[PDB]
RNA sequence: GGAGACGACGGCGGGGGCCCCGGGCAGAGUUCUCUUUUCUUCUUAACGGUCUAUCACCCUGGAAACAGUUUGUCUGGAGAUAGGGUUUAAUGGCCGGAAGAGCCCGACACUUCUGUCGGGUCCGGUGCGCUCUCGACGUCCCUUGAAAAUCCGCGGGAGGGAAUAAUUCUCACGCCAGGUCGUACUCAUAACCGCAGCAGGUCCCCAAGGUGAACAGCCUCUGGUUGAUAGAACAAUGUAGAUAAGGGAAGUCGGCAAAAUAGAUCCGUAACUUCGGGAAAAGGAUUGGCUCUAAGGGUUGGGCACGUGCGUGCGGUUAACAACCAACUUAGAACUGGUACGGACAGGGGGAAUCUGACUGUCUAAUUAAAACAUAGCAUUGCG
RNA sequence: GAAGCCAGAGGAAACUCUGGUGGAGGCUCGCAGCGGUUCUGACGUGCAAAUCGAUCGUCAAAUCUGAGCAUGGGGGCGAAA
């Protein structure tokens, strides 16, 4: 797993061909949001403070990339 | 009806020993019908199988004895069983004292209370066991300072 | 100065006249200790009734809901209700008294 | 109590009989019929 | 000259303060890029084109 | 050329885990009285990123009034101290992984099928503790404590290399592939060997709390057992464990056996001696409980004048002062119970001599453990 | 409590004395382990074709121990019985 700190590099990673899926994890107790994109070798996580612009980053994300919200319970 | 399998399965499911497993003695046939870990989990959820709490081992007497020994009880000759060095090593005491004295001398030299020649002399006196503690070393330093001041006033 | 707020909700056994809220208030007034001393409440701790079988405790010290639950269990044992009434924390600072689960026989 | 050898089972893990609860409340002096203990008890 | 314990502790506090300042500045740079996300995506798409 | 790749032992320092202490939420038990109580959960992997961590190395400079410095006396004109840096080394801090998991609690639903939804999972402290690991030292040797597969660095400069662009880049990302067995269970008072489900034998890790010097003995927690033909009675003689008035070895081949001694603090300790020992020689004084007193530590913190939280130029060593934090030993005193105070447990009887083998060590598995054997030392013989 | 080391007091120096430090030894008390001294011991068609209890020797090394390998009956191995 790798942290991405640059929004430009995160956008290029999300536009990579081997980016199969992506998910959004909301941590309201720490007031933060995590964008996790699954690629071939690594899972890339971008950590942001929760905000309106942090929500509109999903609009700048590619449309063909499937993006899902992480639920409160990880049902098997 | 034999419930050995159910007791073993319930111990594995609950994550405890088989001596902590409680099977309901009024629900023996229903528990006997449970042959899977899923059925055991179902009975645990319904409360027909529970995990008993641990047996008590309190530390209150140990803590009370520790407080009494801290304030100074139970320390007599009738309570000591090891030799004095076995209870408290002279090597540990000497190492602590040397570290205290060297730390104080380092502090004094760095702050400028003593100079480097006096530091070296006091270092070798402390290694040669002149000072019993920090207070004795401090009094020796004060006496040396007074002697140096008297010599400077005379000269 | 920080202020902490506690509710003991005995509304339901109070309505069934099993739990006496006035006696419970008297017990809390005589058993709550500040700096290790009973009868040392003053303005630090205030105990009152807000109606509908509920006891209201205002504390300015570091009084704990675990201590309040411990005193409630002591009162239940004194009134011979410990084997039948349960004190459960339902929300933050609110401890509610209810019956244990009953099986029809 | 047998606390030297084992722990007491918690009260919340044991179902309490309605007859015993009614008898104890009656001995304490509570009108159990006036409060209706029958509708509360599970089956 | 030989430095004292207070001077050494001052140097240590200065180094920790510098590290904290760098971390805060990096977080603010990330926030600024988050504000400018759409232009960044346009630039990435143009570079790919 | 380096790695692989290396003894035993000693203390010291760093880190993980365990143990211990305080607060908080939640749950449980106690509750004649007392107990803001006692107990339980409160966790964070591999793999990565980043910032740091003893040794050592580099730069300035030139040290006697020698200095630096470890518990342990080593280092320095072959360049110390000081100041500033560079680096080997994480089981350290933060972040990704990762809260979505696991764990705890609650509220509903539920013939079963099946569950669903809330709340929380936090903050500190300590150490001659236990265990593993890492580091720097040190001691011992007529003893100096593997090899190979395998991987890397360097010396060399053969080749191969550009603007029709080239690239033979140990960088990042991306593509493809990874065969064969073995894997249950026991590892022992019933799974192995002893003819057996035989009180024998058979190689290893992991190892909690109290007492205490202590993986001693005794009690407890987790986890395991409650398995070894049973019931009744209490004769003789037994086996095992005990006591006994007065005398105290009169017993017996022979003090065999038992009893007595025993921990710790303090006083004191002969002949002989290879000077190292003898020695815990001998012979004495003490030890409970309670309430106090004293001593032994850590961390942080100095006034001006300018430029502006750092740089100089000064000035002062009573910080010999304040604030905060912390643990276990040692000594002294009063009071108090007593038939006992190392109250169980644990735990030398001692002395005067003689013979004998120098000592440590070894052997007759299943009747002899010894003046027997070996040993270091000494002497002889043979061999260029 | 051996060398080495520090301090103090002497001594012209060599050295001498006192207090510390250090941690040597086929040293020592003693737990496990290893061994097997004693007892009118238990057992004596036994739990056992050598076992059981108490007691005892040793316990940082000439200590204990596994696996792999070597030595084979005119032999081997033997701190030697």
């Amino acid at each position: 797993p790798q942290e991405v700190s640059d929004i430009k590099k995160f956008i290029e990673i999300c536009r990579r061909k081997d980016a199969s899926s992506a998910r959004i994890k909301k941590n309201p107790k720490t007031q933060q949001i995590k964008f996790k994109v699954r690629c071939q070798r690594f899972l890339y996580t971008l950590v942001l403070k929760d905000s309106d612009k942090a929500e509109k980053l999903k609009q700048s994300l590619p449309p063909n990339l499937q993006i899902k919200d992480v639920p409160k319970r990880n049902k098997r | 009806v034999n419930l050995r399998t159910q007791k073993r399965l319930a111990a594995s499911v609950l994550g405890c020993g088989e001596g902590k497993v409680w099977l309901d003695p009024n629900e023996v046939s229903e528990i006997s019908n449970a042959n899977s870990r899923q059925s055991i989990r179902k009975l645990v959820a319904d409360g027909l199988i529970i995990k008993k709490p641990v047996t008590m081992h309190s530390r209150s007497r140990a803590r009370e004895l520790n407080l009494a020994r801290r304030i100074g009880r139970h320390r007599g000759f009738g309570k000591r069983k090891g030799t004095a060095d076995a209870r408290m090593p002279q090597q540990v005491l000497w190492m602590r004292r040397q570290r205290v004295l060297r730390r104080l001398l380092v502090k004094y030299r760095a702050s400028g209370k003593i100079d480097k020649h006096l530091y070296h002399e006091l270092y070798h006196l402390a290694k040669g066991n002149t000072f019993k503690h920090k207070r004795a070393l401090v009094e020796h330093i004060h006496r040396a300072k007074a002697e140096k001041a008297r010599e400077r006033q005379i000269k | 100065k920080v202020t902490k707020k506690f509710i003991i909700n005995a509304s339901q056994p109070a309505s069934d006249k099993i739990f006496d809220v006035s006696a419970f208030e008297k017990f809390l007034n005589e058993r709550i200790k500040v700096d290790g001393r009973v009868g040392n409440l003053g303005d630090v701790i205030k105990i009152s009734q807000i109606g509908d079988g509920k006891v209201e405790i205002i504390a300015h010290n570091d009084l704990s809901g675990r201590y309040l639950k411990y005193l409630t269990k002591k009162f239940l044992k004194k009134m011979q209700l410990r084997d039948w009434l349960r004190v459960v924390a339902t929300s933050k600072g609110v401890y509610e008294l209810k019956f244990y689960n009953i099986v029809n026989d | 109590k047998s606390l030297k050898n084992r722990a007491i089972i918690p009260r919340k893990a044991v179902k309490k009989p309605l007859s015993q609860l009614e008898d104890h409340l009656d001995q304490l002096g509570v009108d159990t019929e006036a409060i209706g203990l029958r509708a509360r008890a599970q089956t | 000259r030989r430095k004292t314990k207070a001077e050494r502790n001052r140097i240590k506090r200065r180094k920790e303060e510098e590290r904290k300042r760098k971390h805060e500045e990096a977080m603010k740079r990330k926030q600024q890029q988050l504000e400018q996300a759409k232009k960044i995506a346009a630039e990435v798409e143009e570079r790919e084109r």
